[PDB]
This record gives C-alpha cells, structure tokens and sequence, in this order.
C-alpha cells in the first residue's frame, strides 16, 4: 500500500496490446477491482494481515475457473465428436529471436544495490581457509551487485 | 594463557573484529595528538600507516567514494566551527584512507566486512559496531571495550551538527512549520539556503539547511 | 504542417535572430533531410525537433549558440560529424527513440568536450551488455546518461 | 559487446570448465520421463530389436515370449539383442581363469550373509509394488500387509524372522492355487493366474519398481554381485569418489607409460544408452549357474529364482490416459485396464501405432516382457559382464600386436587401446567392437569418441592429464531437517562436512552453504543474534538472554549466539563446542535433568532438544 | 497432490513499449494505467506506464 | 473535499476566469494577489515558507513583466496561487515549491512539468496530481484563438 502511494500518475487503463487468444476486457475489469479493493482497505480501520478478494466474474475469468473443463466419467463423453487425446503434439518450431540475448546481457549487468544479506561464520585458522574465505568474499563482493541476485530475491 | 599484541601490524591477527576494536583504541588512545593533526595539517593524518588495517575491511568498490565523502564531511566540519563532536570524529574517521573520488552519494551507513557477513555503521547516531554511552561516557565495539571518550575543547552543545549530511547543516529537533519530511534523494533539488524537515533515519525528523558555500578537497 | 510554415509560424513575424528556443514538433521534412533553418539563426539556444521524419541531420546550420539539441523520437542515423563541426557548443543532447547501430556510428560525439547530458533511450545499441559504462569510456566528457550519472543519482536542474 | 559465456573455451581447456555445461546441479521441477506412453515405447523396443527371436507362448502366466539368445548374428551396426550362450560362458571362465577362485570366495562369504539376514532387512527400500492394494506403497506397510494376508491364509513361517524364510513363505503361497485378500470388509479371491500375473508385476510410477515376492532373490544376487565386483579392478562400483578418481589414473599409467615410445595408445569414451534393451534375465541365469558351480543346492535355487521370475516380469502400463474435448470443454481421463479394447481414433498417428504394436501383449492390463531388463536391480551384474569383456582384452587372450583395457560401470565405459600403428588401433577397437556385440554389450557410435591417451571422462569423472573433475553427485539441501534446534544443527552440520569429506565440495561453497544454513536455521526457529535488529515475539526473551550472558560466543546459535562453525569445526557437536564458555549458570539451567520438558545424530541431551506436538 | 496446478493472475508494472518487438510479447494482455515523469537532458519527460 | 481535489478546484478556479485573472495581472498585480479565493492553497502552503514562495513568485513576475516577447501562460498559471501572502524579501533561487498534501510534502518545478502540475503540449491538457483539470485556449504560437 505504502509503495503505491508514492506514485500519482494513474489514468484510465485501457490496452494497447491485447492478448490475441485469450480474453483482453476481464484483464482491465481486475485490474480496476484490484484497485478499488486497494482504496476500500484504506478505507478501513482494523484491517487485517491479508485480505482476501471477493469472488466476481472477471476474477474467474481471468483465473480461469469459469473456463476450467470439467469431470466426467469416459463412459458419459466417449460419443463426442472431437473428443481427442490430450496435445501432446511437438510445439511448432520458432526462429531465434535476438531479445534473449538482450535479456542475458542486461541480466548480467552491475546493478547499485546489495541484494543478498549473508549471516556470520566462524573465525579462519587454518591457511587453507584462509584461501577458502578469501576466494569466497572475492565473488561475492564480485556478485551480489549483480541482476542476478535480483532475479533470485524477487 | 592469552596473549595481547598492541603493535600496529599485528591487529589482523585476532580477526576482523579484533581490527576494529583495536583501530579504535588506537585513534582513542591518542585522542589528543590526532585531533590536533586533523586541525592543523588532517593530510598527513589521512596517509597515516596506523589505519592501514581498517582500509582492508572496507570494500575495494567503496572505499574511494567513502573517502571522499568523509573528507568533505570534515572539511564542512573544520569550515563551520562551533559544532565539534568528538564521537563523530572518532567514528567517521578511519574511512578517509583511500584516494579519494569525487561523488554525489549522500552516505547514511557505511559497510564493514567482519567474517565474511557485512555490518553496518550509521554516519549519524549508534550503531552495533559503533555504540557511545554517554551516561557513563563508554565507546563499545561490536560488545568489545575500546576505551573511554574525553570531550576536547570545542564542542556545540546546543543543535547544530555539521558532520552528518554533506552540504548541508543538521539544526537539531524538527519543525512541523517548516516543510513537511522530506526524502534524502529530494535533497539534492533544494537551492543554496533553503531548508527543509528531512528524515535522517530511525523513527526522529531533523531539520536541515543547504550549506550556501562549497567545501573542497585535494 | 510543413518544415518552413512550422519555422515561420514559430518566428511570431520576428527576424531570424532573436530566439532563445525553437519548438518544431510533429512537423514533417521532404526527403527526410533538415529544410528552413539557415545561418541567421544565431540566438538559438533551446531547439526540440520530434516526429518530424528527417532521415539525418545533414542539412543542420551553425548554430554557434545552439546548446540544448533534442533529435527524439525520429529515425536519424548516420554519421555526426556534421553535428560535431556546424555546432559545437552543444551541452544537452537527446536521441531517445533515433536508430543507431552501436558505438562505431555515436564515437564523433566525443568531440563536443561540453556535453553535460548525453540521453538515449529505446535504441540499438543500449541493447549492448555494459553499455552504460562503455558509453561513459567513450564520452568522458559526459556526466548524465539517460538522465543518470556514473553512479545512478537522478540529474537535477 | 554481446555476452557467450561459451567463448570462455576459447583459451581454457573444456575440461576445467565442464561445470559450466551442467545446468541443474538439482532436481529438476517437472519429472519427463514417466507416464505411459513411455513405457508402450520401452516395451516395443525391447521386442524390436529381439526381433528375429524365436517366439513361444507361456505355460503359466498365458502370455507369450521371446527368446532371442543364441539366434542370428547381427549384420549391420544397428542394436542387436542375440547374445550367445556359449559366448557368455566361455568370457566368464576367462575371467575366472584370470583371476582364479573369485566366484569361489565370493559364494562362501555371502552364503552366511544369506543366511544371516532377518525380514526387517526388506522394509528398506524404495516404493514397493502392494499386490494387497495395487498400488505403489511404503516398504514398511507393504510388508506390514504382506505378512498379515500370509497369516491369514496359515502361511506363518515367516514368524521365525529369518529373511529365507519368508522367501519359503512366498513360494509355499505362490504354490497355492488361490488366496483370500481381505480390506477395510470386502474379501477378494486372487486365482493362481491372477495372483501370479500381480506378484510378477513391475510398476511404474530406479524407474521400475517390482513387488514383495522378488525383493528378497534380487537382494541376494545384488549381493553376490557386489562381492564379486570388490574383487574386480575394473568394476566401477560400489567404490566412492576417491578410488574412482584413483582407478582412472592408474588404468592410464598401466596402459601409457609401459608402453613403448614407438606403440600409440588412444582412448575411447562412450555411454552406453539404454543399457537394459540387449540384457535378457535368461543370460543372468546363465552366468548364475555357472558361478554357482559345485556349491550347495539350496544356496544355487535362491540365488537363481531372481532371473528365472524375471523372464517372466509382467509390466504395468502406467495409470492411464487423459482425453480432452475442445468443442464441448470437456475432459476425462482412461485407466489402463481398458487400453486392450478401446478405438484408436482417439490417439495420433504414433501413439495409435505404438498401441497396435503392443496390443497383443496386454495380459490382464498389464504387458507380458520376458526380453530386456528394467533399471536399477540388477546392475552390478552388468558390470561383471562388462569387466568379463575388458578382461578378456589382455595380450594373451588377444593374440594380437594391439591390446586394450578401460572400465566399465554399466552406465558409462572407457577403453584404452594401443598398437603400434594407425591400423592396429583400427583393428583393436573394431575387435573390441564386434566381441562386445556378441554378448549383448551395445556401444553407442554417436555418443562416444576416440582421441589420444590422456585426455577422457568416465562417469562424469573427467580426466585431463592427471586430474580428475569429479561432478557425479549433486548439491543436498542446507535446511532445517525439522526436528528440534541441536537435532537440526547436529544433522546439517554433519551432512555439510561428510559432502566435503567425499562427493568433491569446494571449501568456499562449503563456508556459503553454512553461511544459508545459518540464515534459514535463524529465520525457521525466530533465533537471531542479539545484536541483529530483526523483531519477533521470540527476539524479547532471547534479548534478555543475551544481556545475562557474559560471554556471547558461549550461547548457542539456537539461542541467539554467535556461529563459530567453520571448514576447521564442523564435526565437533555445537553444545560441546561452547561447553567452556557457556557461563556456569547458563550451563546449569541448560542442562538440567529436572526440566519439565523432558519426561543418527552425535548431540547432546539439552532443553534445547524437544519433541514437536 | 504435490503436482496440484495452481491458477494464478500476476499484474506487472513496466515501461516498455510492446509495440517495439511485439513477438516477444504474445501471452500477455498489456494496458496503459499511468504515465511516469522521467528526468532527462530536457527535463522531466511524461512517457506511458504499462501493465 | 482534501486537499487533492482542492488543488485541482483552485486550477481549475484560476483557469475559468483567465482572461480576467490575465488583465488583472497586468494592470492590477496587488488587488488580483489579495484575493480571497486563494486562501485554502496557502492552508496547505507551510506557514514557515509561505511569505518567501510568495516574494520569489513576485519578483518572478516582476521581470516577467518587466521583459517582453517571453510570455508563457503556463508557467503563470502554475505560479499564481504562491503569490498570496506577506511578500518576505528572499535572495535564494527556489526550484521546488512544497506543497502539503496529507502530511506529504509535494514539490513544484518552477521550469518543465511535474506530478503536481502536468501540462502536456502535444494536446495542451493541463492535469493535477492524475486528476483532470482541463485545457488552455489557444492553437497558434501568437495569441489568438481564431483557429
């Protein structure tokens, strides 16, 4: 709640590229209720530790519960006329595309924040670990700025 | 039996911890020789070999911003007068070692690496590696006595502290007249002058004025 | 709209040399080549061409007192050396949005030693790994990119 | 400009880097591999490449069989399954003539084992087969079900305890022409044929699990493999990380440096993929017999009932099917008892042809597979196989200029062969070809290499001029086992060290993998230090603790002190560690015997060590 | 069950615009609930926020 | 109402009667500062800092008008409701004016736009903290409506 209200530039959602096979509006109608639910708890006084959002149309929409198949014994649905084996047919072949390789290179990029925090260990005697812990905190003084560990926290 | 070394190449023996707390007995046992090497000529103090160990815990990619930020913060220090705190020199000084760089960051803790896990100490207030007790008047180091505080002779006992945020001056409890808590990032909009309620940290609102004049470093 | 009606409109029945700050947005250029600006233009000091459909800057007079340059949200692409010899005084550059290959075609902007503000944005060649810091090796110069210095502040005014 | 971690080869040698080519280092989150489809491709193989086996119809369980020993030699490259009796037989008296009495030793070390082991030894294991409920079960339970329905049916031998005994037991019931199966009461009768076809049932979810009646033969043969693999050099197993490191750079030294200078030596690696295809229980049978030459009757019967139940394994066909219907937005799913008669509409091209392929096996839901073998049960087998067929590579039985030798571990294999020319090491290596393909040893041509001596791999334990690159084994979970505070830290602590001890972990991982210990230890149990600033309801106790203390580093890390554990102190147990600096009064009220709380792992007996309700 | 799928719908801010490489972008539905103010060499920008 | 929707009211108070607000302006600056509409902005204005605001914003428009050919409306608009208190004299150059908003101290740039005051050329609409306020009259970079 608090990091949504550093920002004040809401407008009307509307969209810009639709999900071609599935269902674009109920995306926009949750996001609204989202929203309104969000105002709705700062309406409130004793609010709890989480709040569970009412059951509408376009939740299961969106979730998928309306468009859940349902159970049926084979005995009951055998005399359908497309009544076929599950898809388990090889996915069609796609050419590479060069935004992968944008992503890997910004994932490996410096970012300015310490993402892992690590806890203590006991003191280094023998010179070995001395070679152990030396090499240790050189990766991760390497490391723990790196998107990477974004990723992993997140 | 135990066995104390107090030499000034035998702290990184004992353990980073061990670094620290012996780093601080060093710049409290010789309180008085150090403040008037930072007064008078703070260059020579800054080349000095008794805090080559300290250099060490703190990370290779932030030791020269820290330095540099610590040098502007004393010369801010040495250019207002009439704001000494012993404490914050004694604290913030060792981390000015390093060559330092010209940055914008504005610090509110600086890290330093003890077995492997990073502690943090804070550049304004008490810290777990830094505590000052100044109803018995005892530093603590990480739970470890590193000696005892004599406050010298200048002192501003009364608000001002210009040794915790660079470029601008602290003036002690906040304002609710003035604007409204500010962010720290905010901070680096206002004009020369203006003030402002910023929130330095913990749960206490400290009024700030922007430094009109710029202290520099070599 | 066209290039030289834009100019004129913007000129307010004034002589060519006593704007501060020129605004050509979503103007349009035959042949995507830089029409009407010529050297009278002396007092220009705050220039922003967007969507204007020019193909390059190659038609871009001296504007000695030319400082804060935007080219964004265009197709430009090419070389910049005529940028780097007609004018150069710029202190603020943008090319959000332009189309740039890499660090090959955006070197001859290293020679304007007072640009304060370099901004890119939705190009080819911030796709590069490290591109922040590569960029910043080739401009040193430089001290804000994409708004963001070499330690990631927000620039202010 | 653009990362490739790849190009990193381009200046280190592949083998220091191999780490970068294993992505997991885990287990993966989507387990492909099971199903039933799977196993209808399995069995169609397995009876493909048999196919010029003579075929017969069975007497007992009514299903048919092939037999593909003895029958035609392969002519072209492609997989073979006719392994040669004779052939068998006279490589393993090679073996035993090069390394004389093995078989001897080994059949009188282990008949005591065989006659010393109790029925309890059955409840460990993996998933078991339960022809009480079927269904894949606990070991325990099964056994626990097992020996109530023999009770039931006044089988009650099994009483005495003794393991062979209650493998009499299971042959008395098998004998029996039908029993009584009673759930909770609904009583069920399993006629011969029925009961039979269930206790030679091999079920899928070691992919394959078999039932109860099988565990017993397959443990002893297990074992009698095993014993004589240790006398074996070349066996790969059961060894552990350093003698398998060891074992590659001796075979190199005995293979390189007595040779000649003017001799060239060159290495092989190939995996032997689908390793169980070629294997029939009845060339297992073969090699039992004859290492059970002149040995007590009753020692050769139990050790010979596991491969002659297995030619007759009866395999499960996974749980089923799921049909789906677009249309009407329908779904439902079809068990495999009714796969024998059902359209085949339904299903695409290749899984209606596997269907056709495997229709006129399905016995009772449930196909009938005498040829081929299943993974995990009789591998140490294999590998005596495999070693017979190294051994049978000296310079004497070659008769040759060339020679060879190498490893075999059943999963992967090694040969070094050196002859004095070009051509000679041609010859050596289509020999060694042609010799492994007569007894069944199928070497894959397009998962192995041939390159000079010095540089190979072999059960990822890669090889570069001395030194070896073990990545065999994964990284474990560094949590909290869930127990109690010592029970945990004691258990973590020794799992870290014994995987530095032995499965090759760096000392460095080693410190972070303690370092995420301590961190999920302290979030899971709400125990952090003192001096951390974390809140809980927890921390207000444990706060005032760590002002009484004198000495933080005494208290435990469960009691918000300090981790002293490090590569030096893992094994000491974490009470002991801090026993002398634990206050006096701390160590009193620790370990109080009075505490109400009150009424494997080395710890200690603290309060810190409770039962959870 | 250990294998129990469980549906979820999952709302992520971003300031890219999907009209750029559209491909990469095929099972998700983006809509434009915001604009951000961005500070650049030319001041404070306003650029579209998507979700 | 709050003192979100209070700013948008008063811009929207301020943008309905322009071309009185803009006559008054330039004839009359005194009586069009005191007036009382103004008074809520102030309220949110900390009473610390109002009499300096109100100072730079006058002097501010005292070089407007004393320079010609560089009018702009919006910056005007922005800057109008500061200019209602005790004029303090102040040297320093403001570059962010507070603006209380719930116990959340918002700023305004006096040059380019910000979340408090959005004003978008492309479509010349004029915006407060999200909320629609409305849009200037005019088209021609002269003067003149008539287009």
């Amino acid at each position: 709640i608090k990091c949504m209200k550093t920002f004040f530039g809401w407008k009307e959602p509307n969209i810009i590229k639709p999900h071609e096979k599935g269902i674009n509006p109920n995306y926009l109608l949750t996001w609204k209720q989202v929203l309104a639910e969000l105002q709705d708890i700062k309406n409130e006084e004793k609010i709890p530790r989480t709040k569970n959002m009412k059951k509408t149309s376009q939740l299961k929409w969106a979730l998928g519960e309306n468009m859940a198949p349902e159970k049926v014994d084979f005995e009951d649905c055998k005399d359908v006329n497309d009544l076929k084996q599950y898809d388990s047919d090889e996915p069609e072949p796609r050419s590479l595309a060069c935004w992968i390789q944008s992503e890997f290179n910004k994932a490996c990029e410096l970012t300015d924040s310490s993402w892992v925090e690590l806890d203590e260990i006991g003191e280094d005697v023998a010179p070995i670990e001395h070679i152990a812990s030396m090499r240790r905190n050189y990766f991760t003084a390497e490391v723990s700025h790196c998107r990477a560990t974004e990723y992993i926290m997140k | 039996l135990t066995i104390t070394y107090s030499s000034s190449m035998m702290w990184e023996i004992n353990g980073p911890e061990s670094v620290l707390v012996n780093t601080y007995q060093w710049i409290i046992r010789n309180w008085e020789n150090v403040k008037i090497q930072w007064s008078q000529d703070p260059t020579m103090l800054y080349n000095k070999m008794e805090f080559e160990p300290f250099q060490s815990l703190v990370p290779k990619a932030a030791r020269g911003q820290y330095s540099g930020f610590v040098r502007v913060l004393f010369q801010q220090m040495r250019d207002v007068l009439g704001t000494f705190d012993t404490v914050q020199i004694i604290k913030l000084l060792p981390f000015a070692a390093a060559p330092p760089e010209q940055s914008r960051m504005q610090f509110s803790s600086l890290t330093v690496n003890v077995r492997g896990s990073g502690m943090r100490i804070v550049v304004r207030g008490n810290s777990p590696v830094f505590n000052y007790n100044k109803a018995t008047k005892r530093l603590t180091v990480l739970g470890k006595d590193a000696g005892a505080l004599m406050e010298d002779p200048d002192e501003g006992t009364a608000g001002v502290e210009s040794a915790v945020l660079r470029g601008f001056l602290i003036l002690g409890k906040e304002n609710k007249r003035y604007g409204p808590a500010l962010s720290i990032n905010e901070l680096s909009n206002l004009a020369k002058g203006e003030k402002a309620n910023v929130l330095i940290g913990q749960g206490d609102v400290v009024l700030v004025m922007k430094r009109k004049r710029d202290s520099s470093i070599l | 709209m066209e290039m030289g009606r834009r100019i004129h409109l913007e000129l307010r029945n004034r002589t060519p040399s006593d704007v501060k700050e020129l605004v050509l947005d979503n103007s349009r250029s035959n042949e995507g080549k830089l029409e009407g600006l010529t050297d009278e233009f002396e007092e220009l000091e705050f220039l922003s061409t967007i969507n204007v459909g020019l193909t390059s800057i190659a038609n871009l007079p001296k504007l000695n007192k030319l400082k804060k340059l935007e080219l964004s949200d265009n197709r430009v692409s090419g070389g910049l050396e005529v940028l780097a010899e007609k004018c150069p005084n710029l202190t603020h550059l943008n090319l959000s949005g332009n189309k740039i290959k890499d660090l090959s075609t955006i070197e001859p902007l290293k020679k304007l030693e007072n640009l304060k503000s370099l901004d890119l944005f939705n190009c080819e060649v911030t796709n590069l790994n490290d591109y922040r810091e590569n960029v910043f090796k080739l401009l040193p110069q430089l001290t804000y990119l994409d708004g963001y210095d070499r330690d990631d502040k927000e620039a202010p005014d | 400009m653009d990362v490739n971690p790849t190009l990193l080869f381009l200046k280190v040698p592949v083998q220091n880097a191999i780490s970068t080519t294993f992505p997991y280092t885990g287990d993966p989150p989507y387990s492909h591999g099971t199903g039933t489809g799977y196993t209808m491709d399995t069995v169609n193989r397995t009876h493909k490449y048999s196919e010029k086996g003579k075929w017969t119809t069975n007497t007992e369980t009514g299903a048919p069989q092939l037999n593909p020993i003895d029958g035609p030699l392969p002519e072209d490259n492609e997989p073979s399954g006719y392994a040669q009796t004779d052939c068998v037989l006279e490589a393993m008296a090679f073996l035993e003539e090069s390394h004389p009495g093995i078989f001897e030793n080994s059949c009188l070390e282990t008949m005591e084992i065989v006659q010393q082991t109790r029925v309890d030894k059955l409840t460990q294991g993996r998933q078991t087969y339960d022809w009480t409920l079927n269904r894949n079960q606990p070991a325990a339970t099964a056994l626990a079900n097992t020996i109530e329905v023999f009770r039931s049916n006044g089988l009650t031998a099994n009483e005495s305890g003794r393991l062979i005994d209650f493998l009499k037991d299971v042959m008395d019931s098998m004998d029996k022409e039908e029993m009584e199966i009673t759930t909770h009461k609904k009583k069920q009768r399993l006629n011969k044929r029925s009961y039979l076809i269930r206790a030679l049932t091999l079920n899928t979810m070691a992919i394959a699990t078999p039932g109860m009646q099988i565990r017993g033969f397959v443990y002893f043969v297990e074992a009698l493999a095993r014993s004589i693999c240790e006398k074996l050099e070349q066996s790969g197993l059961p060894v552990g990380g350093n003698e398998k490191k060891a074992k590659l750079a001796n075979v190199v030294r005995k293979m390189m440096t007595n040779s000649q200078d003017t001799e060239l030596s060159f290495t092989i690696t190939g995996d032997n993929t689908k390793w169980n295809e070629n294997q029939n229980p009845r060339m297992f049978l073969a090699m039992i017999t004859y290492i059970t030459r002149n040995q007590p009757e009753w020692f050769r019967n139990v050790l010979s009932i596991a491969p002659i139940m297995f030619s007759n394994k009866m395999a499960r066909l996974g749980k089923g099917y799921m049909f789906e219907s677009k249309s009407m937005k329908l779904r439902t799913q079809v068990p495999a008892e009714m796969l024998a008669n059902i359209d085949l509409k339904y299903f695409n091209k290749s899984t209606r042809e596997k269907i056709e392929k495997i229709r006129p096996l399905l016995i009772d839901g449930t196909a009938s597979l005498s040829p081929g073998m299943m993974m995990g049960m009789f591998n140490m087998l294999s590998t005596v196989l495999g070693v017979s067929i190294l051994n049978l590579g000296q310079k004497k039985y070659t008769k040759t200029t060339y020679w060879w030798d190498g490893l075999q571990s059943s999963d992967d294999f090694a040969l070094i062969v050196n002859a004095p020319n070009h051509e000679g090491i041609q010859a050596g290596v289509d020999r060694f070809y042609r010799t492994c393909k007569l007894v069944g040893i199928n070497m894959s041509k397009k998962k192995s290499y041939i390159n000079r001596t010095g540089t190979f791999e072999f059960t990822s334990f890669f090889y570069r001029y001395g030194f070896v690159a073990n990545f065999s084994m994964e990284l474990p979970s560094f949590g909290v086992s869930g127990i109690n505070e010592s029970a945990d830290m004691s258990v973590g602590v020794t799992v870290i060290k014994n995987n530095m001890i032995n499965n090759d972990l760096g000392p460095a991982t080693a410190q972070m993998a303690l370092q995420l210990f301590i961190k999920d230890y302290r979030y899971t149990y709400r125990c952090h230090r003192g001096d951390t600033q974390i809140q809980t309801r927890r921390a207000f106790e444990l706060g005032k603790l760590w002002e009484q203390t004198r000495s933080k580093a005494g208290l435990l890390v469960s009691d918000g002190g300090p981790n002293l554990y490090n590569i030096r102190n893992l094994h000491i147990p974490e009470v002991c560690l801090k026993w002398e600096l634990m206050d006096e009064d701390y160590q009193g009220r620790l370990c109080n015997p009075m505490n109400p709380f009150v009424s494997e792992y080395d710890a200690v007996a603290t309060t810190h060590s409770w039962i959870p309700k | 069950n250990d294998t129990d799928v469980v549906n979820f719908v999952s709302m992520e801010f971003s300031l890219t615009d999907p009209r750029l490489e559209p491909h990469k972008w095929e099972k998700y539905c983006v809509l434009e609930i915001g604009d951000m103010l961005l500070r650049t060499a030319v001041g404070q920008v306003s650029r579209p926020m998507f979700l």
